[PDB]
RNA sequence: AAAAUGG
RNA sequence: GCUAGUAGGUGGGGUAACGGCUCACCUAGGCGACGAUCCCUAGCUGGUCUGAGAGGAUGACCAGCCACACUGGAACUGAGACACGGUCCAGACUCCUACGGGAGGCAGCAGUGGGGAAUAUUGCACAAUGGGCGCAAGCCUGAUGCAGCCAUGCCGCGUGUAUGAAGAAGCCCUUCGGGUUGUAAAGUACUUUCAGCGGGGAGGAAGGGAGUAAAGUUAAUACCUUUGCUCAUUGACGUUACCCGCAGAAGAAGCACCGGCUAACUCCGUGCCAGCAGCCGCGGUAAUACGGAGGGUGCAAGCGUUAAUCGGAAUUACUGGGCGUAAAGCGCACGCAGGCGGUUUGUUAAGUCAGAUGUGAAAUCCCCGGGCUCAACCUGGGAACUGCAUCUGAUACUGGCAAGCUUGAGUCUCGUAGAGGGGGGUAGAAUUCCAGGUGUAGCGGUGAAAUGCGUAGAGAUCUGGAGGAAUACCGGUGGCGAAGGCGGCCCCCUGGACGAAGACUGACGCUCAGGUGCGAAAGCGUGGGGAGCAAACAGGAUUAGAUACCCUGGUAGUCCACGCCGUAAACGAUGUCGACUUGGAGGUUGUGCGCGUGGCUUCCGGAGCUAACGCGUUAAGUCGACCGCCUGGGGAGUACGGCCGCA
RNA sequence: GUACACACCGCCCGUCACACCAUGGGAGUGGGUUGCAAAAGAAGUAGGUAGCUUAACCUUCGGGAGGGCGCUUACCACUUUGUGAUUCAUGACUGGGGUGAAGUCGUAACAAGGUAACCGUAGGGGAACCUGCGGUUGGAUCA
């Protein structure tokens, strides 16, 4: 059965990206909304919306620039059958900080940058390159 | 033979305790041979064998390395054809055998005539022979 | 595999076994000859290698190939092994330590003298 | 219809 | 599976102290698939080796802890021992004896024998550090400081340095022109570390012992104590380091390797011989692979070999691998433990995260330095010790608790299709047999025959009857079922699936070791049945033979009831569940209004994936949850043991 | 199509004969370790006290208290017996496996391998195998 919705929304884009399609919509949730909006921020999807009150969804508006998707590879790092913490002296670099990582930390989701420079460790929840 | 391995030990130590002790197994009979300056000497040896060495031994006198020599002179046909389909293994010889010189051995002549047996059949045909002489054609 | 199945049954290595048993975790072990015989190679090779069986002090009876043109060996011979097997000969996973023990050394040889127990011409 | 073999 | 002081309680006793520690009594407990019990192996650690790391391997020396001291056992004394150089008893050994009885314990140091591939001198000194005793002096110390042996390792240095064409001889090779050794050597000019000889010379030495002085103390300028002061005095190493001087290149290079891997090639000898070899292989008359020589390559007081560990090996894959066909998806399903789990709010703070505090011996490792002429080596400080406990915080995520929601899951209302299952009944065709009629010489069979059957009338044809088994056509890449499977028609009982439109419940889920159920054919048990077919068996052919294939016969079995077996290329050689990601042409079965919209299924194909073949929205694409399984070919899915079975 | 590549005069299977090696079974035989049920009881320590004996204290001067010795009981080492378990060694003979060498007998598979092969099961046969039943395609053929 459905267990692991994080992923799915990961898998989501990928698809997405790898399809050309200029949108990806899901079903919503808090934990979704905060990553699409780190997304956003470091610029590696459009925009975000989610409407429905009942059962939201959430729809991501994936970018491409030279016709190649912008993201390149994100994958799932912490999962349920193995859930990663990290301290903030380990917290990881991905693509040698070109890439971000985004982690669930005591002050939110945030990229590891973020989480580093406010001295906070937490849960690594995925790799985005 | 659990005393024999213990023997061998023995007759290394015997020969260590005195240099006339000369211990030899004789390859052809596969026999060792104990030598000694008398038999008082050798006695003495197989008794200390029995007690301090605790090996249990009986002499006997060395086996003697017979040979065979043919004493009439003969020819003969050696044959062998085997040839039920596919390859088969043919071979035939007509071999004169006579006594040699006492102590000249084997003197194994070649002569084939008009190449019935190709040469290069014919060193195996001789060394075939040699084989079958080096084992025992009477006893 | 999954990391569940691991904790239940971990990765498991190998015993890897050893290929000069009688040897038993020593450079070289001493023995006495008790047969010096000739054995023919394998195909492809053809031959008559020299070669001796031998019982070790730890009481293991192996063959051991006796390197080198010309010895000195006969039966009831101590001599020292060491380990190295011979490919075209089948059984044999021991090599003789010439000049070593009653074991001398090979004659007329003036290149890899220390491989056969040679002094210095 | 039968129709093996070939260090 | 294990356990009767066993688990607990109560009282008594016992210990320095808690305690089944012990005893009595009472209760019936305790432990274990988070591995008990039992078996095998083993001193543990800081560390060491290898590794990019994570790991793997290891625990010699040094330091901490534990255990033991001829073997088995016991206590005594003492602050401390159930006591290496104490006691008692027993045992095995060795020794003494007057035969009555005695004595002893190197796993302290050295040393001996034995064992082994293999591991050192029966040295010196308590000069120093530390310890026992003593007021102190001092005494004791195989601790310790040092010396001996050993290339065992590590580190530093040397064995000369410039010049030198004569491109000498001499060697090897050569196309006989020459080339190479090779500036290499001679020859010439220098230097002398080190060794050797000679002569100087630290430091490790602190203190202690004499006095002498002041102060303190005291009745006392006594004695004692303290701190100064003064004078002789203490080094095993030791012929110390080090320095200096003298003679003279003198006194000082070897080991392995050159077919590929692998840096280094020719000649000669030998001729599948002798031999070589990590692997691949090499040697049978033009061997860069054997052996020798010349030349070279690599290392160097070492160089090889062997053993051994890690690495390379992503070849047990945590980091970091696989399972359609290479090894690998359980035959299928249900399901407990376990793992994992939609969405929302609050709450808690377990995980997690942050900071702090204590601890994590020293050494080692690492960094920055200091000291030995340098280095090895020694040393100061720092770092690290990734851990653990506690306190104070954060609260997203995960967890717990509470209330929710509907989207997953489920229920109900209605209809549809289906060889889904179980039971009972029935129909038509055909085969066989039995009885009778007609009829007459063949029939049957094969590649060709023959066996066989037939004048005791076959075969053929017609009529009546008996019995068993299977259901032509429909019929289909059709349908139904978890799989195995399921096919005439009818009734009875019963399971699942799907669609339409609503309502209801509210995460009620997914996977699943062990367990349990189902599971073709053959086979097995008991009782029935037996048409046709047919293992076995028989005869006839075929053939060199023919234990076959072919022919004529034919039993078990095939069928039914009940029970057992539990396996198949039980296959899509593809575990289950969920989400996502271009198309086309069909089949089958609902449903809405020619165009939609569900279920299932067949072919083809895009991206992607794949070793390739191929797979391709029914994935072998992209991901997540859980389970099963693999780790070269044989040996072998075998042996042994266990469990199951009538076999 | 193929399991062939000095290429079908290819490749290749099993019994049998001989030699060698490892290993299973085997009347048994000899050791190690160990479970259970008993027996046993040195020394020591603790408890009791037939008897014997006694520096320190008390005393009515007689003795008393207390102690020691001996004895006795409990615990217990050596040792002993019976019966099991496990492990190792060895054993007439025997099963299968592997490695030999131009042995013997066939030709089962690879082509439609000359009866497509293979899987499970059953029966038969010197051997490879053959035959029945059901299953699979990992079979060729189609003019
Ligand atoms: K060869
Ligand atoms: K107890
Ligand atoms: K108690
Ligand atoms: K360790
Ligand atoms: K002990
Ligand atoms: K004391
Ligand atoms: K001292
Ligand atoms: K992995
Ligand atoms: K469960
Ligand atoms: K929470
Ligand atoms: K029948
Ligand atoms: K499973
Ligand atoms: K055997
Ligand atoms: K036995
Ligand atoms: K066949
Ligand atoms: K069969
Ligand atoms: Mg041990
Ligand atoms: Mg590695
Ligand atoms: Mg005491
Ligand atoms: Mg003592
Ligand atoms: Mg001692
Ligand atoms: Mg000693
Ligand atoms: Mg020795
Ligand atoms: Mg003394
Ligand atoms: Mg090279
Ligand atoms: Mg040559
Ligand atoms: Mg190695
Ligand atoms: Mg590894
Ligand atoms: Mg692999
Ligand atoms: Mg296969
Ligand atoms: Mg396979
Ligand atoms: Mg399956
Ligand atoms: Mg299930
Ligand atoms: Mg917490
Ligand atoms: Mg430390
Ligand atoms: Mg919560
Ligand atoms: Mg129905
Ligand atoms: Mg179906
Ligand atoms: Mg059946
Ligand atoms: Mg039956
Ligand atoms: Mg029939
Ligand atoms: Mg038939
Ligand atoms: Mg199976
Ligand atoms: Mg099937
Ligand atoms: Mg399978
Ligand atoms: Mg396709
Ligand atoms: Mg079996
Ligand atoms: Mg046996
Ligand atoms: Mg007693
Ligand atoms: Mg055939
Ligand atoms: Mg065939
Ligand atoms: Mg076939
Ligand atoms: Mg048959």
């Amino acid at each position: 059965s459905m267990q692991d919705p994080i992923a799915d929304m990961l898998t989501r884009i990928r698809n997405g990206q790898a399809a050309n399609k200029a949108a990806v919509t899901m079903p919503s949730s808090k934990l979704k909304v905060a990553i699409a909006n780190v997304l956003k921020e470091e610029g590696f999807i459009e925009d975000f919306k989610v409407e429905g009150d009942t059962k939201p969804e959430l729809e991501l508006t994936l970018k491409y620039f030279q016709g190649k998707a912008v993201v390149e590879s994100i994958q799932r790092v912490s999962r349920p059958g193995l859930r990663i913490y990290k301290r903030k002296d380990e917290l990881p670099k991905v693509m040698a900080g070109l890439g971000i990582a985004v982690v669930s930390t005591s002050k939110g989701v945030m990229t590891d940058r973020a989480a580093r420079q406010a001295g906070l460790g937490g849960e690594i929840i995925c790799y985005v390159a | 033979k659990a005393d024999q391995d213990k023997m061998t030990q023995a007759l290394v130590k015997l020969q260590e305790e005195d240099p006339t002790f000369h211990a030899h197994t004789d390859e052809e009979t596969g026999q060792v041979i104990i030598g000694g300056m008398g038999e008082l000497h050798l006695d003495i040896l197989v008794d200390r064998m029995k007690k301090e060495f605790n090996v249990e031994c009986n002499v006997g006198a060395p086996m003697v390395s017979y040979r065979e020599t043919f004493k009439s002179s003969a020819q003969v046909q050696g044959k062998f054809s085997r040839q039920s389909g596919g390859r088969g293994q043919y071979g035939d010889v007509h071999i004169e055998f006579t006594p040699n010189e006492t102590g000249a051995g084997f003197e194994f002549e070649n002569a084939i005539v008009g190449g019935v047996v190709p040469r290069e059949y014919i060193p195996s045909v001789e060394a075939g022979l040699k084989d079958a002489m080096e084992n025992g054609v009477l006893a | 595999a999954t990391v569940n199945q691991l904790v239940r049954k971990p990765r498991a290595r190998k015993v890897a076994k050893s290929n000069v048993p009688a040897l038993e975790a020593c450079p070289q072990k001493r023995g006495v000859c008790t047969r010096v015989y000739t054995t023919t190679p394998k195909k492809p090779n053809s031959a008559l290698r020299k070669v001796c069986r031998v019982r070790l002090t730890n009481g293991f009876e192996v063959t051991s190939y006796i390197g080198g043109e010309g010895h000195n060996l006969q039966e009831h011979s101590v001599i020292l092994i060491r380990g190295g097997r011979v490919k075209d000969l089948p059984g044999v996973r021991y090599h003789t330590v010439r000049g070593a023990l009653d074991c001398s050394g090979v004659k007329d040889r003036k290149q890899a003298r220390s491989k056969y127990g040679v002094k210095r011409p």
